[PDB]
């Protein structure tokens, strides 16, 4: 249970991180790769945790 | 090669797109310059200078900072 | 204490080499984060799923000269093309200086190849050459409506009846390297292929010629060798190995001129020993049993005199273009092994 | 003497696959699927690899 | 639709075989491989028949 | 392009004076670089403020 | 030093442990005194009486 | 060494508060708890507490 | 991937990319990785560090 | 957005009637924190679109990101090594069921469960190879499709 | 071999063959590389046998 | 590009070329040179040191 | 409906767990409670702000992908500016002007790509592309969606980069692809 | 005979393989991946074993182009392929009748479900 709660703590900062970039690509008018790795990258460690 | 045939506009500054070649044209507007082929780009100075300024550390968005 | 100033100078030139190459890996946009491999976290940098382009040459502006390509596209796409052409004239300038020095001094030496990669590298070349070919003509094919849009509709439909024609009543067996799409192509282009039908045969002899012409081939600048071997060696072929060769690639050695001097002596020969009676008899026999041989792999009698006669038309073939040529014993063509006559 | 037998039958199952089966399967190596030579495709390290084949 | 791309099918198997059956005729292959095997297959029949009657 | 050929006459102790002096190598004068630029140069504006 | 020491704690104390974790229908004192022998019976607090006149 | 050390002496005290707060019962006997793992996993973290102390005064 | 240095390089990435393209002395030496510097020789009067 | 959360705000503040004071007072202190820290990466992002983001920028970036992931998966790992050693009672005669008790999950029901997280994944791969030859606009749905 | 060159005509017999053909020609895979140098940095790997044979590798003394 | 073959006779009467071009430009063929892509660096005073 | 309706009448309406909340664990079943949980009420910021960032995302891209679709287009008087009528957040009109000299139907970058364009077919669309802008217009192939007196000339001025050499250049027009330059011969 | 046909190595086995040309003798009309990973292939061997620097830079500046073709095309096909794989797998799971009859054991623990200690947990006798 305090697994869980670790991991639910983990994927709300990803989802918080997914957020953050969404909204900036939407102000700036294009993607970055930097911002689309490291969110790829989020989606990847939370698959795995 | 294949120039630009004619350009149909009043404004004679247009006109510099007939002294060059279709494959110029993609290779500088197009391709690799598309997001700054045929425009200003007085944003992309304007953004320079905003970033590299020293103003107020408070930011909100990318276009407004905090109240 | 060496205090470095932002100037292009013999000065700054002179500490050269006492600098590091600067790293590239590390610069531009990446697209991978970090790696997670914690076999190598500090031997591997990121990887990269596209390609680093090479064909960029970059100029040095002032900051006022910069705004004002920003500002202007029209002075940028002048500026740029001014570039370009200093560009070309500087390297124009680089290869006649290459040209001078390699006339007045020589070639460093010869270069140790083998001769299977040799001719590896001439049918790459070949291939190269006609994968672009048919590259071009399926980017046409496929560009047709978007270039040329006023005779679009008229080519349109003259292809779509074409092709209904063929496949509505009847199938389309076709031979050789052609194809449906290939035939819609040429229906479609009918106006520009007779201008210029770009023949697929004759296309491929015209490139042959063209790279065997271009010089870097010339056996003289190379020095054949086994590879495969320990120590160098030089190449272990027969004699009759060698003068096939030779022959195959007779295009390498001979200038344009010359090559075509005793190419037409050799055509010529060939010609009249083809109108010999003899030859056209073995045709005509080759002729005649074409549907009995069609029904099984063996051959026939009067198809082994053929190829008897194709490999005799072989020797006399290199005979006659090799006639003009002291260093050359052609008692050796007589009484050929089996192997030495498949050569 | 199990030891022994599996050494003595390893080392005959190492002479008898040789010929029969790896160096067959040293052939596939020729070429690649798309029919061109082998070349050299390198993961990180750029090695030369001068020396023929 | 389909009776096309049966017929194109069958074209394609009816030119492998054609071929493989007389690709010794002419030259459109490299090096002219299939004619050197059929001279190579004449060679060796005509170097086993002399053997038998070398033999004898 | 021997390299120890090369480097027996290249590199020699008794030239070690002449060996390492830094000089500008006698080339063609250009305009746009040894006439131009040095006029637009020294005629920049000079402000006391 | 101290890894061969902790090697051989871990053969005697670590590893042992898990032979057994279930009540065992056939000599099960017998398979726990021998899996407790190694671990009880260690040189460091068994040795020494020996030499007892030292202290 | 307190980056080593830090995660355990946390992972104890979060386990302490669940016990004090939750009652997830991880150190108490009557059901599984074991007392003295809490002593161990606080003092793996003390004595390189005190050595990271003292080291830099060396 | 590579950046489009006529649209957004400007003072400190187009500096790196001088030093890059060019390997000028000056701007090699800005944009030198502190992990290795290039090992020299032993300072002396006739050939100092 | 603005009806949608202040009806939910003020519908989950009266179903359990805060005091308004204290919670408006902690709610303020919460905003400020999180407000301050997500404007600092605001600040970033806005700096280093020019003459910022240089080669070792986006090395420190790329270090930040792996110390920050690897500093939540030693704490998970911590966590992890606990739950795999969790203490119990003995197995002879105070808890004799613990034998018995192997807590296996159906694999049947983990891979449907499992499947919306590839799915993102891939859908993120997909996007950044995409992202060479396509505008933002065009990909604005396969972004939508990833937050939803 | 004569068996084998007799039912070669055969079209039933050419039919696995066409099908292996096909099996092939669908079994086509692509390497590409991964690393920031790429194609540029790999073509200046594979230079090693061949740099010995470029002019600027002369021997030409200044002196 | 073509260069007149009086300037070229003169150029080399006046300078005799005696060393090789280190530049790697010079193995560039014509298509090379067409395909390259030229790009404009933003050269100013430098400020900053690291 | 998914991300309030349901979730609400799941959470407050009844106390009884879902399969899918505890069919993965191994605890005994048991029954919710809103009202004995997070006593700081730290939950009303999380939900307030997730239910307003994502309808905002959700609208914001439903407006950006529906923005390059073009609804009606309009040159003005001598054909100097073209009005534009794209889709709004909630479906209704907005105006933008463009000017046909930027205007330009750019090929793709890949050059393999072009079988794939939708332009291919007979109803596909046109992806004008306004180089000035950096937007991108899009057109219906069918002839139903047009005035058939102004676009002849309208796609002449729009579809000038798309070149026979995009395809490539043959050994007939290889040499003249580039203009030569001659050196010297007006001076030595 | 035993060492002519183990110590005797095939000439192949040796000497570097030549050009499958069968290969290349027939192809489609399509600009597709098939065609394009040949020449890149082509390209790139030829880059390796070749002498010439003046064709490999045009070479190198077609083998970055098409990379970038096949790069397009490797993200269509992945494109689709994951597209269909994620279909099936969810109409998979949609019409497959997931077992629902496992042993449940596992959640069940009666002792401390129902404290079998009692009272004895806050304290014995005294
Ligand atoms: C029987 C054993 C196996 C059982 C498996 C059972 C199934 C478990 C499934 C669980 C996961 C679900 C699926 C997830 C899919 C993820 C897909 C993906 O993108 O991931 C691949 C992705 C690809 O990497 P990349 O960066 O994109 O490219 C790298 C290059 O390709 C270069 O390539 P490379 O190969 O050289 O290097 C990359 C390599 C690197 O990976 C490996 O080599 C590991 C392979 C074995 C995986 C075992 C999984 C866990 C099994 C149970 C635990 C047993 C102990 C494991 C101990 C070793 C660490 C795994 O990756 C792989 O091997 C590929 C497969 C990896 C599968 C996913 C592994 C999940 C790891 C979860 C734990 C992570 C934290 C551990 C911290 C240490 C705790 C002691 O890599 C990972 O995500 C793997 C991360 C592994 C991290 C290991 C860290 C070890 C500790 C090192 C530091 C120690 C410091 C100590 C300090 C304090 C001292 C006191
Ligand atoms: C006695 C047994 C005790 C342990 C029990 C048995 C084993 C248990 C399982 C252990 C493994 C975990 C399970 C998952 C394994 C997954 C492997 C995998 O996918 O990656 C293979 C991957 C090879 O794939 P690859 O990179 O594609 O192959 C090379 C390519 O050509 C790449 O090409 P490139 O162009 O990118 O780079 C070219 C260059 C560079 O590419 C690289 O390989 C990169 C550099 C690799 C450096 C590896 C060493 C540094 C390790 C860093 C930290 C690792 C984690 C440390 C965690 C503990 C920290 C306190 O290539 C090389 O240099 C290749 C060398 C690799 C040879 C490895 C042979 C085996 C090790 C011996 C090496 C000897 C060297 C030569 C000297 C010969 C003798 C005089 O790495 C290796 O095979 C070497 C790994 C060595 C480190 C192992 C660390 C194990 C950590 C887990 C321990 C678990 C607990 C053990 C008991 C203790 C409890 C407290
Ligand atoms: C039990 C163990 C496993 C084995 C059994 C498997 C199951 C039964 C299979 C039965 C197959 C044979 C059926 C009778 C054929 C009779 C043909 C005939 O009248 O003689 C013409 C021909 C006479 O003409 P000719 O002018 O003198 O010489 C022409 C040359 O032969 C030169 O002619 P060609 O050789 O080039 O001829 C090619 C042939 C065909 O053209 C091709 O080569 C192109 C490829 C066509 C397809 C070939 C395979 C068809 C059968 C297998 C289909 C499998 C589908 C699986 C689906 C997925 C399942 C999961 O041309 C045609 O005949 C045109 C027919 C086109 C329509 C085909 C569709 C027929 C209806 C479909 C149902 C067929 C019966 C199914 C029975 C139940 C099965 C469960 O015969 C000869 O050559 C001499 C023999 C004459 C007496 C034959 C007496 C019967 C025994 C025949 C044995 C053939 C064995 C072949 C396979 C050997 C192993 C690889
Ligand atoms: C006082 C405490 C707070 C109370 C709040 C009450 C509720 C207010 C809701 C308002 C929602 C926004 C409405 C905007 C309308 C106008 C938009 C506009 O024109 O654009 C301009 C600009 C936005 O430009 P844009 O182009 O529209 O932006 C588009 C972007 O794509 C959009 O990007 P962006 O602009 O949002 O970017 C900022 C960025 C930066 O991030 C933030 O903004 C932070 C947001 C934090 C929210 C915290 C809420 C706490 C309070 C909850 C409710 C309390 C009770 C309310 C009353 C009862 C119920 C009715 O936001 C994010 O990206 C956040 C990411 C998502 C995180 C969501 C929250 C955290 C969830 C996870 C953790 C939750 C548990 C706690 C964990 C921590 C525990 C320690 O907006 C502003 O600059 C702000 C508004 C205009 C200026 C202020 C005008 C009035 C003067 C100030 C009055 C108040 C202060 C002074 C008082 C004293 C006076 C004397
Ligand atoms: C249970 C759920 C599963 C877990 C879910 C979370 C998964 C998270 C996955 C991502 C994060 C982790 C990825 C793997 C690790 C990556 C590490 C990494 O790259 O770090 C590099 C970082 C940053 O490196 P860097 O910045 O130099 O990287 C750049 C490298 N170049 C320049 C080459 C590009 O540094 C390190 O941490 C490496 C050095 C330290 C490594 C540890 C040494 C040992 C220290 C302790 C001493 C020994 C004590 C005794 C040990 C034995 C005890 C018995
Ligand atoms: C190169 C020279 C090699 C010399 C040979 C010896 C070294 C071999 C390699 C190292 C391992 C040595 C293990 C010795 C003990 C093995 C058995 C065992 O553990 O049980 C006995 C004892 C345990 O005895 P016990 O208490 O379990 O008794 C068993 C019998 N009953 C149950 C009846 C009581 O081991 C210890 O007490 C280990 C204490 C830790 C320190 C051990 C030090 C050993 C000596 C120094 C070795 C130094 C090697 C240096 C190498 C590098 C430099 C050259
Ligand atoms: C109750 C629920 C949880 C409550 C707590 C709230 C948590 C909120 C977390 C928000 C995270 C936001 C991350 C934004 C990252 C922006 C990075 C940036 O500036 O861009 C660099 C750049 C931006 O690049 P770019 O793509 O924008 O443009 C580069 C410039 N050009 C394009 C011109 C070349 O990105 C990178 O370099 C890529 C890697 C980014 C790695 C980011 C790591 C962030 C780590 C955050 C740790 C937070 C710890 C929190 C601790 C607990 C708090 C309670
Ligand atoms: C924080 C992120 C970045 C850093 C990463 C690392 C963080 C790791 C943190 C954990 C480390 C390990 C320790 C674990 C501690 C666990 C504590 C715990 O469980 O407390 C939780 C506590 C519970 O504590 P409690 O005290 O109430 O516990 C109840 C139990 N009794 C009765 C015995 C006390 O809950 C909260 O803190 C509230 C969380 C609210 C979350 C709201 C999410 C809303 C989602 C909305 C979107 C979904 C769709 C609906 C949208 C509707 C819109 C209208
Ligand atoms: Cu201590």
């Amino acid at each position: 249970a305090i697994c869980l709660f670790a991991k639910f703590w983990h994927f709300v900062f990803i989802f918080l991180f997914w957020v953050f970039f969404v909204l900036r690509i939407n102000e700036l008018g294009r993607i970055r790769y930097p911002l689309l790795v490291a969110n790829v990258q989020n989606f990847i460690i939370i698959y795995i945790m | 090669m294949n120039r630009f045939f004619k350009v149909s506009s009043k404004y004679q500054y247009y006109k510099y797109l007939e002294q060059y070649d279709a494959a110029f044209l993609r290779k500088y507007q197009s391709e690799t310059h598309w997001y700054l082929g045929r425009r200003g780009a007085w944003k992309n100075l304007v953004i320079k200078y905003a970033g590299d300024h020293i103003s107020l550390e408070e930011e909100h968005n990318v276009k407004y900072k905090t109240h | 204490l060496v205090r470095l100033r932002n100037e292009y100078s013999p000065e700054m030139d002179y500490y050269l080499s006492n600098f590091h190459p600067y790293e590239m890996q590390e610069m531009g946009e990446s697209d991978t984060t970090v790696l997670m491999s914690p076999y190598k976290y500090a031997s591997h940098y990121e990887y990269t799923q596209f390609e680093t382009p090479s064909n960029m040459v970059y100029s040095m502006v002032n900051p006022d000269e910069h705004d004002r390509l920003l500002v202007d596209p029209a002075y940028r796409m002048e500026r740029t093309k001014a570039l370009e052409e200093k560009y070309k004239v500087y390297t124009s300038s680089l290869r006649e200086v290459e040209k001078q020095f390699e006339e007045r001094y020589g070639r460093a030496g010869q270069i140790n190849i083998s001769k299977v990669t040799y001719s590896t590298l001439i049918d790459v070349e070949k291939a190269v050459l006609k994968m672009d070919r048919l590259f071009r003509k399926v980017a046409k094919f496929e560009n047709r409506a978007f270039i040329d849009r006023a005779n679009h509709s008229r080519r349109e439909k003259r292809m779509l009846e074409r092709a209904q024609q063929r496949w509505d009543s009847n199938y389309s067996f076709f031979t050789g390297s052609l194809t449906e799409e290939e035939q819609k192509y040429r229906d479609y282009y009918e106006t520009e292929l007779e201008a210029y039908p770009e023949d697929e045969g004759i296309e491929q002899q015209l490139d042959q010629q063209e790279v065997l012409l271009s010089g870097r081939y010339d056996p003289k600048l190379y020095d054949f060798q086994e590879g495969y071997t320990k120590n160098p060696e030089d190449d272990q072929t027969s004699l009759i190995e060698k003068k096939a060769f030779k022959f195959r690639y007779r295009l390498a050695n001979e200038t344009s001129e010359t090559f075509q001097r005793r190419n037409n002596r050799m055509v010529e020969r060939q010609i009249k020993r083809f109108q010999q009676p003899q030859y056209k008899h073995a045709f005509e026999q080759l002729q005649k049993n074409i549907a009995i041989s069609s029904n099984s792999g063996n051959a026939l009698h009067s198809e082994y005199g053929y190829l008897e006669l194709l490999s005799n038309e072989s020797v006399q073939l290199y005979k006659d273009y090799y006639e003009s040529d002291a260093e050359e014993d052609f008692k050796v063509f007589e009484n050929l092994s089996s192997k030495e006559k498949l050569v | 003497n199990i030891r022994a037998h599996f050494w003595s039958n390893f080392a005959l199952g190492l002479l008898i696959t040789g010929p029969i089966f790896i160096i067959p399967f040293g052939k596939a190596f020729r070429n690649l699927r798309s029919g061109v030579p082998y070349y050299f495709r390198p993961k990180y390290v750029f090695t030369q690899k001068n020396q023929y084949n | 639709a389909i009776r096309n791309f049966v017929f194109k099918i069958s074209n394609q198997i009816q030119n492998l075989a054609a071929k493989r059956s007389l690709a010794y005729l002419n030259q459109i292959d490299s090096q002219s491989v299939p004619s050197r095997a059929t001279i190579n297959m004449k060679d060796q029949v005509t170097q086993m028949q002399r053997e038998i009657d070398n033999m004898a | 392009s021997d390299p120890n050929d090369f480097y027996r006459d290249a590199y020699r102790n008794e030239n070690r004076w002449i060996d390492q002096s830094v000089f500008t190598p006698k080339t063609s004068k250009m305009t746009h670089y040894d006439v131009e630029w040095p006029k637009e140069l020294a005629s920049r504006p000079v402000t006391k403020k | 030093v101290c890894g061969i020491y902790v090697i051989h704690v871990i053969y005697n104390y670590m590893i042992p442990y898990y032979w057994v974790s279930t009540p065992l229908k056939n000599d099960e004192f017998t398979r726990l005194r021998m899996k407790d022998y190694i671990a009880s019976t260690v040189l460091e607090e068994v040795y020494g009486i020996s030499y007892a006149e030292w202290g | 060494m307190l980056a080593t050390i830090t995660p355990v002496l946390g992972a104890a005290v979060i386990m302490m508060a669940f016990d004090r707060h939750w009652q997830t019962t991880f150190f108490e006997y009557a059901y599984g708890g074991d007392p003295i793992l809490s002593q161990h996993l606080f003092w793996f973290f003390g004595h390189p507490e005190v050595y990271v102390l003292i080291i830099p005064t060396f | 991937r590579m950046t489009n240095t006529t649209e957004e390089a400007f003072d400190e990435v187009s500096h790196e990319w001088q030093a890059l393209v060019t390997s000028n002395p000056f701007d090699l030496n800005v944009f030198n990785y502190l992990e290795n510097t290039q090992t020299s020789n032993f300072g002396t009067v006739d050939n100092p560090l | 957005g603005l009806l949608l959360g202040l009806s939910s705000i003020y519908y989950l503040m009266y179903v359990r009637l805060l005091p308004f004071n204290k919670i408006i007072f902690a709610w303020i202190l919460v905003a400020m924190f999180l407000y301050w820290l997500l404007s600092g990466f605001v600040f970033f992002v806005k700096k280093y679109q020019y003459s910022k983001f240089t080669a070792a920028i986006q090395r420190f970036w790329k270090r930040t990101y792996i110390i920050f992931w690897v500093i939540e998966a030693g704490t998970f790992s911590v966590f992890f090594y606990l739950t795999l050693n969790a203490s119990s009672e003995p197995v002879y005669m105070y808890d004799q069921i613990k034998i018995y008790k192997t807590h296996l999950f159906s694999w049947r029901w983990f891979l449907i469960k499992l499947l919306p997280s590839v799915s993102i994944i891939l859908l993120g791969y997909y996007l950044q190879l995409t992202l060479k030859w396509n505008l933002f606009n065009k990909q604005n749905t396969i972004v939508l499709l990833i937050t939803l | 071999l004569f068996l084998i060159n007799n039912y070669k005509a055969y079209k039933i017999n050419t039919f696995f063959l066409y099908i292996y053909i096909y099996l092939n020609n669908l079994n086509i895979i692509w390497y590409p590389i991964f690393k920031a140098y790429s194609i540029f940095g790999y073509y200046k790997s594979t230079r090693l046998n061949f740099i010995d044979t470029k002019n600027e590798n002369i021997k030409r003394i200044k002196y | 590009t073509v260069i007149n073959s009086e300037f070229l006779t003169y150029l080399k009467s006046n300078y005799k070329i005696s060393f090789s071009a280190s530049n790697i430009v010079k193995y560039l063929s014509d298509k090379s040179v067409n395909n390259s892509v030229i790009l404009y660096l933003r050269k100013n005073k430098i400020f900053n040191k690291s | 409906w998914c991300a309030y309706f349901v979730p609400y009448n799941i959470f407050f309406k009844t106390h009884m767990p879902l399969e899918h909340a505890y069919d993965n664990l191994f605890f005994p079943y048991f029954q919710h409670t809103h009202f004995l949980w997070d006593n700081n009420a730290l939950h009303i910021p999380t939900v307030g702000g997730v239910a307003i960032y994502a309808t905002y995302i959700a609208l914001s891209y439903i407006n950006n992908i529906w923005k390059d679709y073009v609804v009606r287009a309009q040159f003005s008087k001598d054909k100097e500016l073209l009005f534009v009528t794209r889709v709004s957040p909630f479906g209704t009109t907005e105006e933008e002007v463009y000017e046909v000299a930027h205007l330009e139907h750019l090929p793709p970058s890949v050059r393999s790509g072009v079988k794939d364009l939708s332009a291919q077919d007979a109803d596909g669309l046109v992806d004008v592309t306004c180089m000035s802008s950096q937007r991108s217009l899009v057109f219906y192939k069918g002839d139903q969606y047009w005035n058939p007196k102004v676009y002849n000339d309208f796609i002449n001025q729009t579809s000038n980069l798309w070149t026979r050499n995009y395809t490539g250049y043959n050994r007939l027009e290889v040499q003249n692809s580039v203009e030569q330059v001659k050196i010297g011969f007006s001076h030595s | 005979m035993i060492w002519k046909y183990l110590q005797r190595t095939n000439r192949g086995n040796i000497i570097q393989a030549g050009l499958q040309h069968r290969k290349f003798e027939n192809l489609p009309f399509k600009q597709n991946f098939d065609n394009l990973t040949k020449a890149y292939d082509l390209r790139m061997w030829y880059i390796s074993n070749s002498p010439h620097e003046a064709k490999n830079l045009e070479y190198v500046n077609e083998l970055e182009a098409l990379h970038n073709e096949l790069n397009y095309q490797n993200s269509r096909q992945f494109l689709f392929r994951t597209v269909s794989f994620l279909l099936g797998w969810a109409l998979f799971y949609q019409f497959y009748e997931l077992p629902k009859t496992y042993d449940w054991q596992d959640t069940q623990e009666p002792k401390h479900q129902v404290p079998a200690y009692g009272d004895l947990e806050e304290g014995g006798d005294e």
